[PDB]
């Protein structure tokens, strides 16, 4: 019922900028939690950062810090992902998934793996020399 | 008199449903069996909202409202009078002089589940607030926007939202199980009661009597005096009982 | 169809809970007045397809007596209420076979109860065709209980029965009160029956208007005539409307009501309504006073 | 005599929740006015919110309005506050309070600073761990 | 049946200061209410 679509990519070079956008058309935004995903290939599927449902909190993870920040706007109904100085070690495919209610960091469960409900096909953003 | 209704078997049900259509159940020509506090549908929270939940077994009992529904810990206290929000005002509002007992179960090992749960749906966005105990269930999607919602795209939200529990989630993101029991007048329609002592009879004596309302005193004795069955009072020349 | 009989001593009824016996009681209520004129309204229209316009509007001020000699049961209902559309509720005393269904409700249309073009004579039977309302709004108090209209059988010619009813509405209160007697070919047997009550319900809302439900797809043995005003017809259906009068009651030793004379409708009656007796022995009574009332009023005030 | 015990705080997390209690060992409730202060470290005492001694009259500060709310049980002689949606400079040191008849928006007269006869001993509460 | 005279006026400045005047006590809870012109001064726990 209900997609999600991803857009952004392409050729980035260490030390580079990227923005990846998602943009969901059915379910609303700032009532809905949003995260990024991401799986290597020969690796299994890592979360990126999350935003729950109140306000802009946002959420990340270790390897995540300090470069890569999160924004939502509600009025073009799409959620950003900005990349600022990528590593070589960051090539990846990058999935957005919504989960209704404030689900990242909700007590004794971090959004650890995927057990969201609504998914996208993903955008794939490789980088090299 | 005589009759009994179960009141245990109405509060709890299988599979609670959506905001969209709960169940209301209306309660009357019963013994009022409100000691099921404390460990039935008035239990934990005791918040009896009425005026003068006591005296209410004197202003005797016309109707009863018996509700169950299920919300999110982080807006219990939201069943008030009075209160704003958008899960408040768009779901359920309730009127300025409510009387009754709002109670909220700690609902954290039937309501939640390890794959998750996905059967409460609730609405952020509409027209309009609405009139207090309403209720609606059709599903069509708004304009919010000055682009025209004939189609599935942005700008055009579906009022839907299915809340999602397991153990896992913490205190304020947990179902609670909110049962109430109003027993409000819509303009004092006092047409069934319950509550009515009777002490037992005595004949051949001077004692003070009581019957339908009707008060006096002296002495009771078995006659030969036939009522048709419409009759029940007696009288006679200059108007003595 | 209007024609106007006088009723002889009907309707008078208990006015109270309370036993009584070997009284003579007066009570001042709203009672039939003895000798006063009734309206009979006809129903012939049976084969037409268009509405037969026997079922008219009548203004209900103060209760009203009804009676029937049926032995079928093609009266079937009653409709009250002060406007009968989507504004305000109405009131249905509807019968079924052996049950009642009374509904206080919201009613958006009323547009015309089903008609037959056949014959009665060719198809007597009824099954399932009676519609009157698609909508229900806001509503409660769904009452049901036990038929009014018990089915009293009358066989051997010339035993048909009588069903006498009034109906009142006093401070948001409604009361039906009636009873089922079997009698002989008169339209109105000249006798006396102490006329017992049925129900009591708690309504709440003013009456001004009210009309009678009729199986009006097929209707039989029923005369009419053109004419309106000061005639005669045959109709089967009275209506009468109630006074405040007062009433001077016989109460039997066994605990009924035996006579009951007015107070204002004869010299005598009001002789025998002071003595307080049936009997009155030779001689001159004073009974009350005489005025004469001013014909109009002046206001006069200076220049 | 009188003293006002308070239980509860400890170790949340924002977007929380936390419940406080404050049992009167001595006066009931229901007929003296009671209230709540909070005290951020390196800062001075404020109030929070107040109940008044008839009926359920309630009052709140600014920064605090629709997220904190009071209620009261005269049974348990107890008052209680739910904690919600909790944010990261709500750190303090929550007092209870207590003075006989109606006091908190009396006339020209709000709960301003510290006027209350009893006192409590109080409980840590933190966020953010 | 009170054959007699109210007297009253405002004492806002000599019976009450900025930490409260305590020294006025007004009893609220009693077992059985009292007979007229009739004092209790004893000070005995109420249990409710």
């Amino acid at each position: 019922q209900v997609q999600l679509q991803e857009s952004g990519g392409g050729l980035v070079q260490p030390g580079g900028s990227l923005r990846l956008s998602c943009t969901a058309s059915g379910i609303a935004l700032h009532t809905h939690a949003t995260g990024w995903f991401r799986q290597a290939p020969g690796k299994e599927r890592e979360g990126v950062s999350c935003i729950s449902s109140g306000d802009g909190t946002t959420y990340y993870e270790d390897s995540v810090e300090g470069r890569f920040t999160i924004s939502r706007d509600n009025a073009k109904n799409t959620v950003y992902l900005q990349m600022n100085s990528l590593k070589l070690e960051d090539t990846a495919v990058y999935y957005c998934a919504a989960d209704p209610g404030a689900v990242c960091h909700s007590g004794s469960y971090y959004y650890t793996d995927d057990d969201f409900y609504y998914r996208g096909q993903g955008t794939q953003v490789t980088v090299s020399s | 008199v005589t009759n009994l209704c179960p009141f245990h078997e109405v509060f709890n049900a299988t599979r609670f449903a959506s905001v969209y259509a709960w169940n209301r159940t209306r309660i009357s020509n019963c013994v009022a069996d409100y000691s099921v506090l404390y460990n039935f549908a008035p239990f934990f929270a005791f918040k009896c909202y009425g005026v003068s939940p006591t005296k209410l077994n004197d202003l005797c009992f016309t109707n009863v409202y018996a509700d169950s529904f299920v919300i999110k810990g982080n807006e219990v206290s939201q069943i008030a009078p009075g209160q704003t929000g958008n899960i408040a005002d768009y779901n359920y509002k309730l009127p300025d002089d409510f009387t009754g007992c709002v109670i909220a179960w700690n609902s954290n090992k039937l309501d939640s589940k390890h794959s998750g749960n996905y059967d409460y749906w609730y609405r952020s966005f509409r027209k309009s607030k609405l009139k207090p105990f309403e209720r609606d269930i059709s599903t069509e999607i708004y304009q919010a926007g000055n682009k025209p919602c004939k189609g599935k795209g942005p700008n055009c939200y579906f009022p839907l939202q299915s809340y999602g529990f397991r153990p896992t989630y913490g205190v304020g993101h947990q179902p609670y199980r909110v049962v109430v029991l109003s027993f409000e007048l819509l303009h004092a329609p006092a047409t069934v009661c319950g509550p009515k002592k009777s002490t037992n009879l005595v004949k051949n004596k001077c004692v003070n009597f009581n019957f339908n309302g009707l008060t006096g005193t002296g002495v009771l004795t078995k006659s030969n005096k036939k009522f048709l069955p419409f009759q029940q009072f007696g009288r006679d020349i200059v108007d003595t009982t | 169809t209007q024609s106007y009989t006088n009723s002889f001593t009907r309707g008078v009824y208990y006015p109270d809970k309370v036993f009584r016996s070997s009284v003579l009681h007066l009570t001042q209520d709203l009672f039939l007045p003895f000798f006063s004129n009734v309206t009979w309204f006809h129903a012939i229209s049976g084969t037409n397809g268009t509405k037969r316009f026997d079922n008219p509007v009548l203004p209900f001020n103060d209760g009203v007596y009804f009676a029937s000699t049926e032995k079928s049961n093609i009266i079937r209902g009653w409709i009250f209420g002060t406007t009968l559309d989507s504004k305000t509720q109405s009131l249905l005393i509807v019968n079924n076979a052996t049950n009642v269904f009374i509904k206080v409700c919201e009613f958006q249309f009323c547009n015309d109860p089903f008609l037959d073009v056949y014959h009665k004579n060719n198809k007597s039977w009824m099954e399932s065709e009676s519609g009157v309302y698609s909508s229900a709004n806001n509503c409660t108090f769904e009452y049901v209980s036990q038929p009014f209209l018990m089915d009293l059988e009358g066989k051997q010619g010339n035993f048909k029965n009588l069903r006498e009813f009034v109906f009142k509405n006093i401070d948001g209160y409604f009361k039906i009160y009636s009873k089922h007697t079997p009698i002989i070919g008169r339209d109105f047997p000249q006798g006396f029956s102490a006329l017992e009550p049925l129900v009591d319900l708690p309504i709440g809302i003013n009456i001004t208007r009210f009309q009678t439900l009729l199986a009006l797809n097929r209707s039989y043995l029923t005369p009419g005539d053109s004419s309106s005003g000061w005639t005669a017809g045959a109709a089967d259906y009275y209506v009468g409307y109630l006074q405040p009068r007062t009433f001077l009651l016989k109460y039997n030793e066994n605990g009924t009501i035996t006579d009951a004379v007015d107070c204002a409708l004869d010299p005598l009656s009001e002789t025998k309504c002071t003595l307080k007796s049936f009997t009155v022995e030779k001689g001159i009574y004073q009974t009350s006073n005489f005025r004469v009332q001013p014909t109009e009023s002046i206001v006069r005030f200076p220049n």
